[PDB]
């Protein structure tokens, strides 16, 4: 029985399987510049 | 008494520490400097849940310096055993379906 | 050479011995010239407040043997 | 669905921890050993209906073991009165009740 | 007085503490850092004076400008002496952090990390050795101890 | 009866009207949760030593044992849904109404 | 048996340690010879009170006391 | 005062209920639950559950509230009117309480409360040389045999249980 | 006459981090074959000063935090754990003698991530948080091993009483019996206190210690004594556990020299250790846990509960 409330109201999938609707991206430096020191990094990491 | 005494002066120091290390060094007025989600990782979250599940293990564990002063001895020996037993097979089912991975 | 970090491991020594032999000395000058009563157990608690009552000074360290009796 | 599984084969998987005046370990009293016992002894075999109604004062003396409820409302009337009785001046508390008499053993 | 004796004594207590506890951060940049490495080899040791090797650069008290500043890492350069907490002092060690250096007239090297950052110690050398750099070392540790912030607090 | 049982199941009510009456954050309505477990925990304890009843001094560990591993299962759930939608929001599991 | 053995005590000797302590652990108790005295032991430790009998009469084996002959003794446990 | 250590750390312990249970973040809400957690662990110390308290300090606030902030950690993002009212409502209901059974020493809510200390309700005797506690604790093993398995059973079956939901396959 | 007793352990328990600096950077000098400082004192004895001074009139540093709350409560938490740790210590005689003492110790070290994780919340730096959810995961990690270590070696005992265990080591120290155990414990008090070869935030594989990374952090000073607290803790507590000394209970000051040079021996084998190994990639020191010392110390678990039932050395309780 379609009301006013529930109006907007789509079934569900057929398959009762929804659209799921990335990576870190790090920009490095070695850690004590005394051996390097002018590296830079820029990582994509993926944990 | 003593204990809550002594928890109270601890707590007082350190308390006093850090009130210290925050306001000592604005004594000397500073130039006022006017330059200029986290991503996921199932494993982390694994990795303390895996901590949890086994700590509760432990949890059972404890008792056993106690627990080895009964009369019943047969019976606690077998438990005992069966404890540490399951907290193995936890070990176990954790390590061969793939659970201990890239932090293992 | 190598014995100069003996004075930096003495200085931190004495500082490891002080809490120790400080609580040795503590609870012999608490406690009539012997060790602190240790009372895990509330039978041990329970000799130990007997010994409080009985010593007619409310202090447990001060012991009665027989001259207390006739 | 109550299957009794444990009176059909005889194991005892858990009326060890069902009262307090079971086998406990080293032979620990319950602080209401008596009254539980009492109560458990006059309730037995004649069901809820006849328990509820035949064995009220058992119950109720380990009720009141248990919560010390008459207890703690019996001191309450006492300290109240002592302490208006205080107020008012027409009461002096002993010296065995001020610390005052170096305690007996 | 009494209370100039008194920011005295605190000045020289504070001084103390600074220069003999220099914690210092090294852009490595170029073959500076190498010389620098070599300061705090077992021969001369920086950490013998107080100056530990590899401190933390959040936490550092000098920053050994060592090597050729380009024009590149100069933002870079002046990002980390922006977050350095004060007191922080600047050696500028090796000609190309001085002035250019052999890459004076290059079209992508800062002409000496002064354009950059304010300079307490210049540092001569190409590169200047570990000895000279702990000349410079101590030097800066010279104008710490002559200081006068709590002085100069009080006769203001 | 004794006026610590009062504050204790005050607790848990204070708790549970917590759990009741969600604001936005599952991780709230879960440690609304863990804190009803910690009320019962500590009156159960507290019934337990007052009676001397020797055998049930196990029962709380047994308590916090599994609800503790109840809890491992809840923040494994909020985990699939925060991978699911990004937050842990309660509004945001709302696509069973249809 | 013995290719396996060595094979998992050249790859992964951690975990033969392990199952090697643990399987001793196991079996081992039911064969030693003094698993007998841990019982005897803890059942002799005398924590509550040894509550005395009424004497009726006829309780021959119950001594009258402590240093009496008759009753439970522990020389097997000064002397071991 | 000191007669009444229990009852005062019962009400910071039910302050600390009402400051996490109105929900300002799951950051704050998990330190309220913190500090609670301790409190009632001082709780059940005072009545002398020592084991039992250090089961809450280990167990509770040292591995699953852990785990509730790790995972705090890794859900929420780091940088109201209804968390401040709700809390003031709850510490005035309380404090209304406190008085009312202070200055009557009796109150009823549900159930009939004495308002003395509770130090009135404990036993006048000893336990020797062991706690009763500790010994009751210790028959898990030995009383406990069905207990244990059903505990390890729901143990080495919430491992597999979180491995299955938690793999998303 | 008690708050005497109370100060006199716990200031030079900051006298004793003071001066371990000093010893960590001779000791790791004469290593490195170099000298530690000997120009501010003599022999160096007035580096912790002179650093302490330094340390305590530097800059707040730039930036400012998410919660102000715990950043002031996570180096007060840090602290009063690192203080509460020493408490039970029997050296011969605990200040706090009580029951459950290896079990306060184990609950409040326990409770010593808190700092990690509320100091990885206060920093604005999400990178911070992930560093701080690492050494929280890996200290998480290295405390079951301690837990069941522990209770291993208790099962030798008889109860949770520290005192007790003078009292079981009179005929023999403890790593005779439980040498495995005392290898996989001190590696693990090592993985606990971040030290080296486990310091991962302190070092490289690690995503926020990387150079000019935001992340307002607390005062270094103290996380830093409190770190140092709990190093010279863990290693008394070792001592304890694993070879402890003749005690005289008419000469106490027997046990203090000799459970102090056991100390300060064990101390300096955390700074032996630090100088001589580079460190473990993350998942090498979780690989080291999970799949290499809980399967040891699950079997050495069942092999000391069935041990002292089969040779009838069942200790007793009190
Ligand atoms: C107990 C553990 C160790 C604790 C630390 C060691 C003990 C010593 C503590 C005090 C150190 C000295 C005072 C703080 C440092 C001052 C340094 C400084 O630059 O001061 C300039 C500052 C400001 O000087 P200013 O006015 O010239 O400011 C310079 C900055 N501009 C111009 C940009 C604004 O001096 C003060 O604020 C004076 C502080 C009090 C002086 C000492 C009084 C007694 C303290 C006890
Ligand atoms: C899986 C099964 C593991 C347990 C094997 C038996 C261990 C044991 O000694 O049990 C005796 C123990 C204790 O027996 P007991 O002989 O010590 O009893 C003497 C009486 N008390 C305890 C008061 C000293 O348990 C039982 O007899 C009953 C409980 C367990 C029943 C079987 C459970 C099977 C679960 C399958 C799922
Ligand atoms: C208390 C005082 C101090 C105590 C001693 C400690 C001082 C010495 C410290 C040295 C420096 C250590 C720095 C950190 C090192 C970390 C790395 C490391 O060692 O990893 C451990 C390594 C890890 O393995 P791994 O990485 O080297 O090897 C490869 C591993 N797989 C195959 C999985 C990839 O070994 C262990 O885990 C051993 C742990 C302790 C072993 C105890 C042995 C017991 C033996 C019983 C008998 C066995 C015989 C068979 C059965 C017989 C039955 C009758
Ligand atoms: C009313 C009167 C009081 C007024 C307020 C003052 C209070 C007292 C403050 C301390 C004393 C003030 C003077 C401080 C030192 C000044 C003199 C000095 O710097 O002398 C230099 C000398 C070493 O010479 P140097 O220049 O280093 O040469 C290199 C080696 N050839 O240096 C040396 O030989 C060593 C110098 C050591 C400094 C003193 C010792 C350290 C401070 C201790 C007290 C404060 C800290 C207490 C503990 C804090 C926590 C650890
Ligand atoms: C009568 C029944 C209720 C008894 C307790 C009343 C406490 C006072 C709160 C009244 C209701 C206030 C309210 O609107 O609560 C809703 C709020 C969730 O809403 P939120 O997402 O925060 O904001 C959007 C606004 N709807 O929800 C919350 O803030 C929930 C907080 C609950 C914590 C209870 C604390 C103790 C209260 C007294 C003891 C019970
Ligand atoms: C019976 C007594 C009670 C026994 C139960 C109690 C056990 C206590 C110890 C707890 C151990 C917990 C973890 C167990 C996990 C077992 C599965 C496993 O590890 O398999 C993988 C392994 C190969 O390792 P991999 O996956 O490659 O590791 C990465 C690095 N390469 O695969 C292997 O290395 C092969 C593993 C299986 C074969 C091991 C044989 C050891 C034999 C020792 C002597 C006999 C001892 C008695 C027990 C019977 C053993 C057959
Ligand atoms: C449990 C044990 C704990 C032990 C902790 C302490 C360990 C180290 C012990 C001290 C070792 C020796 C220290 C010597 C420091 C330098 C003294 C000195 O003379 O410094 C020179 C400086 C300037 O003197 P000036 O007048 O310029 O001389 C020119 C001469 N024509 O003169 C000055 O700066 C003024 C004088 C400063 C003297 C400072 C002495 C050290 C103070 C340290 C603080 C702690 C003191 C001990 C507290 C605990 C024990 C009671
Ligand atoms: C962010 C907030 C601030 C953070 C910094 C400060 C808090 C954290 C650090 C403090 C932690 C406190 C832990 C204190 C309890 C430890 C357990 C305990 O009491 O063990 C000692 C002892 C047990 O041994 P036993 O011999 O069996 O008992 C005595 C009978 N003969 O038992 C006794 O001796 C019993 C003594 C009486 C009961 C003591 C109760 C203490 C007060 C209540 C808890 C206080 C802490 C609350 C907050 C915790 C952290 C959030
Ligand atoms: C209360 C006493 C405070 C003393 C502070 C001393 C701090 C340590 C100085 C040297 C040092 C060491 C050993 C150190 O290990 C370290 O971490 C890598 C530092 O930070 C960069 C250091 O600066
Ligand atoms: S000043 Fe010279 S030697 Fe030094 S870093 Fe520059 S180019 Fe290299």
């Amino acid at each position: 029985y379609p009301t006013k409330e529930t109006a907007h109201w789509k079934p569900p999938p057929w398959n009762d399987v929804d659209p799921p609707k990335s990576n870190l991206t790090l920009n490095f430096g070695p850690q004590h510049p005394a051996a390097h020191g002018v590296l830079r990094l820029v990582m994509e990491l993926s944990g | 008494m003593n204990l809550m005494i002594t928890l109270l002066t601890n707590f007082t120091l350190a308390t006093l520490l850090v009130t210290i290390a925050f306001w000592l060094p604005q004594l000397n007025v500073y130039s006022e400097k006017t330059s200029p989600r986290l991503p996921f990782s199932m494993k982390f979250f694994l990795v303390a849940i895996t901590f949890l599940l086994f700590d509760l293990e432990i949890a059972l564990l404890l008792p056993l310096p106690w627990a080895s002063q009964t009369t019943n001895l047969n019976t606690m020996l077998t438990m005992a055993l069966l404890l540490i037993f399951l907290l193995a097979v936890s070990l176990a089912y954790e390590w061969t379906q793939k659970g201990l991975e890239w932090t293992e | 050479m190598w014995f100069e970090v003996l004075p930096g491991i003495a200085v931190m020594g004495v500082c490891l011995f002080i809490p120790g032999m400080a609580t040795a000395r503590i609870h012999r000058f608490s406690n009539g010239g012997r060790e602190k009563r240790v009372a895990h157990y509330s039978y041990q608690w329970y000799l130990m407040e007997r010994d409080r009552r009985v010593s007619g000074v409310n202090r447990y360290y001060v012991s009665k043997g027989l001259e207390n009796i006739d | 669905p109550f299957f009794d599984v444990q009176k059909k084969l005889g194991v005892d998987l858990d009326h060890w921890m069902t009262i307090q005046s079971a086998e406990q370990p080293h032979r620990i009293p319950a602080r209401c050993h008596a009254f539980e016992k009492e109560w458990i002894e006059c309730a037995h075999g004649i069901g809820s209906i006849r328990a509820e109604k035949e064995c009220k004062i058992e119950f109720e003396d380990f009720r009141e073991c248990l919560l010390r409820q008459k207890t703690m409302k019996r001191l309450n009337a006492i300290k109240r009165q002592r302490d208006k009785l205080i107020k008012e001046g027409k009461y002096t508390p002993p010296p065995h009740h001020s610390g005052q008499e170096d305690l007996r053993p | 007085s009494r209370g100039e004796y008194v920011v005295a004594k605190l000045d020289d207590l504070i001084n103390w503490a600074r220069r003999s506890s220099l914690w210092p951060m090294t852009f490595g940049l170029a073959c500076c850092a190498v010389e620098m490495m070599h300061m705090a080899a077992p021969r001369y040791d920086m950490d013998r004076f107080g100056v530990v090797f590899r401190a933390s650069p959040r936490q550092s008290d000098v920053m050994i400008v060592a090597g050729t500043l380009t024009n590149k890492m100069a933002p870079a350069l002046r990002k980390v002496y922006d977050q350095m907490p004060e007191p922080r002092y600047v050696v500028s060690m090796g000609s190309c952090a001085n002035g250019g250096g052999y890459y004076h007239y290059s079209y992508s090297v800062v002409r000496g990390c002064d354009r950059i950052v304010p300079v307490d110690i210049y540092v001569p050398g190409c590169p200047p050795t570990a000895e000279a750099l702990l000349y410079g070392i101590l030097q800066l540790q010279k104008k710490i101890k002559r200081e006068k912030r709590l002085r100069i607090w009080y006769r203001r | 009866m004794s006026l610590v049982y009062m504050n204790i199941m005050m607790a848990f009510t204070v708790s549970l009207t917590g759990l009741l009456m969600y604001r936005s954050h599952l991780m709230s309505s879960l440690l609304c949760l863990e804190g009803m477990m910690l009320s019962l925990f500590i009156l159960a304890t507290l019934m337990i030593l007052n009676s001397h009843f020797t055998l049930a001094s196990m029962m709380p560990i047994i308590l916090l044992v599994f609800a503790a591993c109840e809890a491992a299962l809840g923040l494994s759930l909020l985990v699939m849904v925060s991978n699911t939608y990004g937050t842990d929001y309660v509004q945001n599991l709302n696509l069973l109404q249809c | 048996v013995a290719a396996f053995l060595k094979n998992v005590w050249a790859k992964e000797p951690v975990l033969v340690a392990s199952f090697a302590i643990a399987g001793l652990a196991v079996i081992l108790p039911t064969l030693s010879p003094y698993t007998k005295y841990s019982l005897m032991i803890n059942r002799a430790t005398p924590y509550n009170y040894p509550v005395p009998l009424r004497d009726d009469g006829n309780m021959p084996d119950v001594p009258s006391h402590p240093q009496d002959p008759q009753g439970p003794s522990l020389e097997w446990l000064k002397r071991l | 005062m000191m007669t009444y250590i229990v009852f005062i750390l019962s009400i910071i312990f039910v302050m600390g209920f009402v400051g996490f249970s109105s929900k300002p973040s799951p950051i704050y809400g998990g330190l309220g639950l913190i500090v609670s957690g301790g409190v009632g662990c001082g709780i059940v110390l005072n009545f002398g559950g020592s084991f039992l308290g250090l089961m809450v300090f280990l167990i509770y606030l040292g591995g699953m509230m852990v785990v509730f902030g790790y995972t705090t950690a890794m859900a929420t993002e780091q940088y109201n009117k209804v968390v401040l009212g709700t809390f003031i409502t709850g510490l005035l209901m309380e404090f209304l309480m406190v008085y009312y059974v202070l200055k009557d020493k009796e109150v009823e809510i549900v159930f009939k409360f004495n308002g003395m200390g509770d130090w009135v309700i404990y036993d006048t005797g000893d336990s020797g040389f062991f706690s009763e506690e500790a010994m009751g604790i210790a028959a898990l093993y030995s009383y406990g045999t069905w207990l244990v398995i059903v505990t390890g059973w729901s143990l080495l079956i919430g491992v597999v249980v979180i491995m299955e939901i938690t793999r998303g396959n | 006459m008690f708050m005497i007793n109370v100060l006199t352990l716990i200031i030079p328990i900051l006298l004793a981090v003071a001066f371990l600096t000093l010893v960590e950077r001779k000791v790791l000098g004469y290593m490195q074959f170099r000298k530690g400082p000997n120009v501010v004192g003599p022999y160096g004895l007035l580096q912790p000063i002179a650093d302490a001074i330094k340390l305590f009139i530097k800059e707040p540093l730039r930036p400012a935090t998410s919660s102000i709350s715990m950043f002031i409560l996570a180096p007060i938490l840090a602290l009063t754990l690192a203080l509460t740790m020493w408490i039970p210590l029997p050296m011969p005689y605990p200040l706090i003698n009580m029951n459950l003492g290896v079990l306060f110790m184990l609950a409040m070290s326990s409770l010593a991530v808190y700092s990690i994780l509320w100091s990885g919340w206060a920093s604005n730096s999400k990178y911070a948080l992930i560093g701080a959810l690492r050494a929280v995961a890996q200290t998480i990690s290295y405390e079951v091993t301690l837990a069941i270590i522990l209770l291993s070696v208790l099962l030798m005992n008889g109860s949770f009483t520290l005192s007790t265990l003078i009292i079981t080591q009179e005929q023999v120290w403890l790593i005779f019996p439980a040498w495995p155990l005392a290898m996989m414990w001190f590696i693990s008090t090592l993985a606990e206190t971040n030290r080296a070869p486990f310091d991962l935030t302190e070092g490289e594989s690690e995503l926020v210690s990387g150079f000019n990374v935001e992340y307002a952090a607390g005062p270094f000073a103290l996380f830093f004594m409190a770190e140092y607290a709990n190093i010279i803790m863990m290693n008394i507590f070792t001592t304890t556990l694993f070879l402890g000394a003749f005690h005289n209970p008419y000469m106490p000051e027997l046990y203090t020299i000799n459970f102090t040079i056991k100390s300060l021996l064990l101390s300096i084998t955390f700074l032996w250790i630090r100088a001589s190994y580079p460190r473990f990639r993350y998942d090498q020191l979780m690989h080291l846990l999970w799949k290499n010392f809980l399967p040891l110390t699950l079997a050495l678990c069942m092999w000391h509960v069935s041990l002292p039932i089969l040779l009838s050395s069942i200790p007793p309780q009190t």
